[PDB]
């Protein structure tokens, strides 16, 4: 809901569906926002007319933009925090940690086609610290090679 | 084309739509392109002619899309064919 | 070679529909109906307009196909129906509603149309605009001048000036069936009074109008200088269309032109208390008279005239007069994703 | 080549904790307590409520764990201390005791929602079949609550929602007989209790009555009971304080103590009492407050719920504040998003 | 001047000129700033300091910073919609797909030198979908052959 | 907030600040730290509501004139191919007559206060150097 | 290896210069000049200041070549003109005299701080030592500064801020007897100036004012010790003259000029001899003007010392009011960050 | 289990504790679970039962962790187990 | 330097100027350092010296970037040089 982000909201509809959907749903969007077939609409709140309404039209016009100033700044944040495994600038980024069927003993399309994230991410919540190490480790040696040559 | 026939002395009445039901701005025009009613918005003029007098329409039809042109006491000189102006639709009507 | 590349913040605009705000300078305390209703209705305009001149960018207006109107339109009618309220409302078998008719003033104050979220406003600046095609000196803005929302008929008054000469501009200026306006470049003032002594009845419903004879042929003699590059009495039809109608005051006068298309010359003026209603088709009654004097004073800033297939002054209805202040205006988005081919390929 | 993939936008939920801000419609000119406090400690209410629903995702829900109960426990307490003033307030230590001047004040709990500060969400639980606790299959997103009125009510729920359809028993454990069991009515009930301007005598002045109306008061305990009947294939409370034992509100700013004997075993008449001692509900502690104010005193409830208690056959419990809070605030839970995830994907990078 | 960012200001200038001259343009204004050369004017209403310009300056306070944050938003969101074609976080994206001269059968230098973005769009307005397509076939098998 | 979580290291050294920036940003990214912003909040009261409108107002146009300026810089540094980083590593090589210094000298016994100041009359010719290498290089690309 | 690399990021700040705006808790009720002024003219206090540490950092401060002084001067003098107004004022041409009417207003100086504008903060050091414009080792910033009342007293500084733990003495050059010394006191010395309402004959424009000798010398002591320091083998007189505001100490206290005679205090209660006059000579550049007669009741001020302005050639002194501003928004300097630096790194694009 | 012996006509303190230090919801049952004695947030609550009467508990000293039950005027028909229901710290104390 | 011989008695008119036309500070000294004229801000200052009396300015001459020290009742005793310090245009003048 509102207070909660803008990218995320985007992002929050069918919070149900599978990942595979997910994707394919975001694909779409940007098929058509980048086209002219999907026109954009706003959900800002309105500014007072008369002084009967400032404090309702002013407190949650300021609450309505503190909360999507500062999602601006995760959203931004986030994408460069992220350059540590060397995925800056992405929403989707590949690496080359592979996955161990000690974390995880299913298929790629049991994953994508058969799961929703909100249950996927509770599935292997006790391998998030190991696993993000390995990416930043795995960046690192990278950085390395590349160095050499 | 929309043609009927009159008589000296009777009242009769052609008329012209507009399939949006919008009241959509309309005028009546003789084979001279000489002006003869019109509306301006919910207002009804008459035209500068020798059918100013004893016009009219039935206004409260204008919001239903329906634009008609009555002529009162008809003389032989008034059987003309007449040119719908409502949107594009440039339509012929005729009196006999 | 010649490969697509994309480019984002291309400066392409395209004419776009939106939902405008209005602004205007409110009072909230006078009890008048404007500054009452703009009250909860408008805000305070732009304090810091912009007015980016976009070079020589050329843009295609056309003044008849314009929504602004519209949007200038349906606020007028809640204006009205929300103020001065007729005591008997007739309209589509059809129904009549009744209310009660405290009076109030009315006078008419300038309302501005602003674009929110992005939507900018472009403005056309040439002065050889005539109505429609491309303008050769375009403004971007995020609120338009102010408009008075005046409901007058045949003469218009209170509207901006053309400035330097008459401007004719037409939809099909060879028709003549629809309205021709024509766009003074100076105002002529006109002094309405109904004097506190005329009591009698069987007078207190009638006023007169001073014209400046001189000021009055003058405009005429620029009028016609104009028009012979391409006057008489108004043809007929409801006495909204026949006579100069105009609300004052909160008073619906009629006054007689005759006199100005044929020194203090004056017209001959009644005061009605039958309107014929402007917002649909119907008729409302409103309340007698107001005992005392009444003087209102504008400026004549343009003439509604047709001609048959040498003029009639006898044009204007509600929405077709306020073309005349909203023709340099449109509303347009910017679309920053963009192609075209270059001298590059990927990798 | 089932690498790990990082991904952004994963909508994953993770329950967290806030410091929630209340919000009003709130006068500040009509000098009643919640008007002159809410005017400084909570916002004008949420202007465009969202009611955004979640597909299909289902949501484990637990009333009884839930933190907005301690939120709404801070803000009550302030809010009383803050203007039901006792001339004399009794607090262990030995003992602290103070006194203050006594001004009457109007008092009528008004509904106060609370709202999530930026970067927060509140998911509610639509359920019509709510249980307890345990997966949600109906979730919704908001900025804010509904509006909950700050109803002391004690014994028997007043002025809270109604569960529609049917009466909802929930409780943490529903066979330990221990815990309190809140039941949500699908039907209010009218209580309309009176102290007339003719309780002008004195030792009455400390007299009042409630009539209750019996068709409603029977057909209620009816539905209650064929639900009892269906979780285990008819009495009043035990004993203990004052408070517990009789339904005991306060409305009008004095503290009422209604005999529900002839409700637990038309116009049923229970017996009041208004008193001027009462052991207050913020903590162990005792208080004094001002007598009774002459003229007619008026006071209409809905009941809505009942705090019921099962033995190792059924009594009314009560007190408890933060149970009378759960009673509304079991829909909701204070969310973050965690939106960085990974998966296997068949990749590899360059 | 509705405040669309600070992103759509020197588009307005652009709008005025060729593409070629918007390209370069940006080009030399980005470097001004770049190297501390040039500054840009900070444009924000001023909050008000008195009770007369309450719901004036508070009204149209909140209304630029609406308009403002939301074309941050917009841009952003382009920036990464176009991942699509794999022209994510760029201004310029040169691409695999060659121009057809059935889309426009003019020179590289005519169509940079002769003419301004405001033309070029709407002559090949009827092939914006089209190549839009192309675009996204051409950048699905490219991921597809540098995945093997 | 881009440039209040960096300033916070003025007077330590510039190796220091870097690595002060990855440690923060792997806790951030792992879920281990949790953040409080700086916002004032809108009033509850009417009397409140100049003292909480105004620099409730100028605060968030504090916050955006700072995205702002974060996203154009992103994008003007195309011109040296250092668009949508916040490090940019080139191939123009370091010219010892502007310091004659090693590299772990700088980084290790200098703040960013210091090494600015040292090298601040070359400032503008690096900067066309850098230039000049990305023109250079796109052609080299274009011309294969 | 040794390849340029650019970092953005830096937290390298530049001095610079902007349009600094003025905040105030201004009234609006009270008839006074500064709440009716600072009222359209400054906006509300900072609710939220940060104060925020720098580290390590080191960093000048050259009070006698800031530009924040330029501000706070022309907001003062536009205070000055719309305010407190001559009945005649007199600008040089020839001349050229207007006229105006002289209400009259009460005068009581407020605190006032400027504010960063988006973009800028504004450094402040926060040591005990200074040297001056030299670098100290304590730096913090702020998005605003301390309050400073605009106080326009003449030889001793009025109700300014205080050293807290020494007397600190600063010049541009402490030995070219050209520059004004400011001299900043650890501790405030009350003067209690006083115009009685038995002055009736014509004294009405007779006035006193009453500081503390144990106060006085302990205080000169103090700064003595300080002198000493600079000048360790030296060894506090009359002025040698010019304009009567900087020959008497003058200040403008209630709306009206006084002119106080210092000598007893450079050679309990030492009496300083005050008059009260009409024809000023301005401060606020050259010109003269006249104000309306003295009020007929009871004045009292109760000033704070907190320092004063020697000259040497160690003399009372004063005048250019730009100067006494510098000891009170002492410490402070605006500055803007600057993202990009580049340094040397071990490695290569591609 | 924890047991304490008296003069069996005479009144007994059983204790229930939490290491919180805190008023936290507590109840005593005995060995039939029959509740005894409990609170209710800061009220004191009897049980019904033959202990509902001749019952008291130490509502101070609920927020030191201490949630005593006495049973007054104890009879010999009274000495029976109890369980105390404090957190999840289910200690089980025998009266005799 | 700028020598200037007048006669007993008379007025002197020394000046040090700035090309800026600013307000500005400035002191006039004579070949000991000691100040004999100067300002602060608006105001006329006098030195602690033998031409402490016999001393005036211009001050309506300040803005326009003149600063003059005139002596009054000129001695041959007065005959020295003087320092003028406006800005850092630190220039010397001498009487006879
Ligand atoms: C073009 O613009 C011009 C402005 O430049 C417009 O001109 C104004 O027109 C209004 C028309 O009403 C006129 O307003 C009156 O001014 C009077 C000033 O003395 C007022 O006294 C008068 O108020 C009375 O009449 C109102 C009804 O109209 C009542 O509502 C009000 O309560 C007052 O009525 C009481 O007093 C009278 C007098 O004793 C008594 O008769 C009544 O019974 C009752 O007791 C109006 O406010 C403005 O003064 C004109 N402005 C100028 C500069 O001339 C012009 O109208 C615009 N043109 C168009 C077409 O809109
Ligand atoms: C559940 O919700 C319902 C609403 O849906 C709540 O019902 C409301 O309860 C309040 C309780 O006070 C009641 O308010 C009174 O209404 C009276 C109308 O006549 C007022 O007269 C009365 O004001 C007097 O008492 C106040 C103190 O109690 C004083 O502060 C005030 O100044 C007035 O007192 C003066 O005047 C009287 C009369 O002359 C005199 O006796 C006094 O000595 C003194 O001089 C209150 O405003 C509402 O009317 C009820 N609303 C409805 C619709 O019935 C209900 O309380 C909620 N339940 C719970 C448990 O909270
Ligand atoms: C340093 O700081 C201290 C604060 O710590 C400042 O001290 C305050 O100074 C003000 C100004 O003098 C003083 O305010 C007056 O207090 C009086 C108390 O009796 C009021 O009576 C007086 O109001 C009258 O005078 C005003 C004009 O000065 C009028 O505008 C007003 O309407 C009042 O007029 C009536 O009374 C007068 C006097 O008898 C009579 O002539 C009139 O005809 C009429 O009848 C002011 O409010 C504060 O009280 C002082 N504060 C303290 C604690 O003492 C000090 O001034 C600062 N120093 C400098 C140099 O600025
Ligand atoms: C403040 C704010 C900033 C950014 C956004 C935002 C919106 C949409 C996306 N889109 C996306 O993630 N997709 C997945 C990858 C794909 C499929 C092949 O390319 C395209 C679609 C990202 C960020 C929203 C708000
Ligand atoms: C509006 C706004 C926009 C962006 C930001 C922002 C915050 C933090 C970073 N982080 C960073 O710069 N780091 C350095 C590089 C590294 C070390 C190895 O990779 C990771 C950490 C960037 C932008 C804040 C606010
Ligand atoms: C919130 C926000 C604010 C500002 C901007 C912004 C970013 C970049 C430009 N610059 C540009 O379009 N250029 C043309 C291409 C080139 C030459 C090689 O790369 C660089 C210069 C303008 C505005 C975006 C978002
Ligand atoms: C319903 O309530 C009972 C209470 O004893 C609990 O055991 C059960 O887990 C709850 N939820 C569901 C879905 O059964």
């Amino acid at each position: 809901a509102v207070g909660l982000g803008a990218f995320i909201l985007g992002f929050l509809g069918a919070a149900g569906s599978t990942m595979g959907a997910a994707s394919m749903a975001l694909t779409v969007q940007a098929r058509l926002l980048l086209s002219g077939i999907v026109q954009q609409q706003n959900n800002l709140l309105r500014a007072p007319e008369a002084q009967q309404h400032m404090l309702q039209l002013t407190v949650w016009g300021i609450k309505q933009l503190q909360a999507r100033v500062l999602a601006v700044e995760r959203y931004l944040r986030d994408q460069q925090l992220l350059g540590i495994w060397g995925c800056s600038g992405k929403i989707i980024c590949c690496t080359n940690v592979p996955w161990n069927d000690s974390w995880s003993n299913k298929t790629i399309n049991e994953i994508w086609d058969n799961m929703t994230w909100m249950q996927w991410e509770k599935e292997i919540d006790n391998y998030t610290q190991h696993i993000y190490t390995l990416l930043e480790v795995s960046q690192i040696q990278q950085e390395k090679n590349e160095q050499e040559l | 084309k929309k043609v009927v026939l009159g008589k000296k002395g009777d009242t009769v009445e052609l008329t012209c739509t507009a399939s949006q039901k919008k009241s959509i701005q309309f005028h009546w025009k003789n084979s001279n392109q000489i002006k003869i009613l019109g509306n301006q918005g919910s207002f009804l003029t008459k035209g500068p002619s020798k059918l100013n007098d004893r016009a009219d329409s039935r206004r409260s039809l204008w919001d239903q899309g329906n634009f008609p042109l009555i002529i009162k006491n008809l003389k032989i000189e008034d059987s003309d064919t007449y040119i719908c102006e409502v949107e594009d639709q440039k339509e012929e009507v005729q009196l006999l | 070679k010649k490969w697509v590349t994309v480019y984002y913040g291309v400066p392409v605009w395209k004419e776009a529909t939106t939902t405008l705000f209005c602004a205007s300078d409110a009072k909230a305390y006078d009890t008048e109906v404007h500054n009452v209703w703009a009250t909860h209705a408008c805000v305070p305009t732009d304090p810091n307009p912009q007015e980016i001149v976009l070079g020589n960018v050329t843009e295609n207006f056309n003044m008849w196909k314009n929504n602004m109107v519209e949007q200038m339109h349906e606020d007028i009618i809640s204006l009205w129906d929300q103020s001065l309220k007729p005591c008997v409302k007739l309209t589509p078998n059809t129904s009549v509603i009744t209310q009660a008719c405290p009076k109030v003033s009315f006078e008419p104050i300038p309302i501005h149309y602003c674009a929110p979220a992005g939507f900018a406003i472009l403005k056309c600046n040439s002065k050889t605009f005539n109505g429609s095609g491309p303008c050769t000196n375009v403004s971007t803005v995020q609120c338009t001048h102010g408009i008075r929302p005046v409901v007058s008929t045949q003469l218009l008054l209170n509207g901006s000036l053309a400035e330097e000469e008459i401007v004719i501009r037409s939809e099909n200026i060879t028709d003549n069936a629809k309205t021709i306006i024509v766009q003074l470049n100076e105002a002529v003032e006109i002094n309405c009074t109904r004097p506190n002594n005329n009591t009698r009845k069987s007078n207190i419903r009638q006023a007169h109008c001073n014209i400046s004879k001189a000021r009055w042929n003058e405009t005429l003699g620029q009028i016609v200088a104009k028009l012979e590059e391409q006057f008489n009495h108004s043809s007929g039809g409801d006495p909204e269309i026949v006579t100069h109608s105009f609300n004052c005051g909160g008073e619906f006068f009629y006054c007689n032109t005759t006199p100005l298309f044929n020194q203090n010359i004056t017209l001959q003026c009644r005061i009605k208390q039958i309107i014929n209603m402007w917002q649909g088709v119907g008729k409302a009654m409103y309340a007698p008279p107001i005992r005392g004097q009444i003087r209102c004073s504008s400026n004549i800033t343009g003439l509604l005239l047709t001609r048959d297939g040498t003029f009639r002054p006898g044009g204007g209805n509600m929405r077709d007069n306020w073309r005349s202040e909203l023709y340099k205006y449109k509303v347009v988005k910017i679309e920053p994703l963009g192609i075209a081919p270059t001298a590059c390929k990927r990798r």
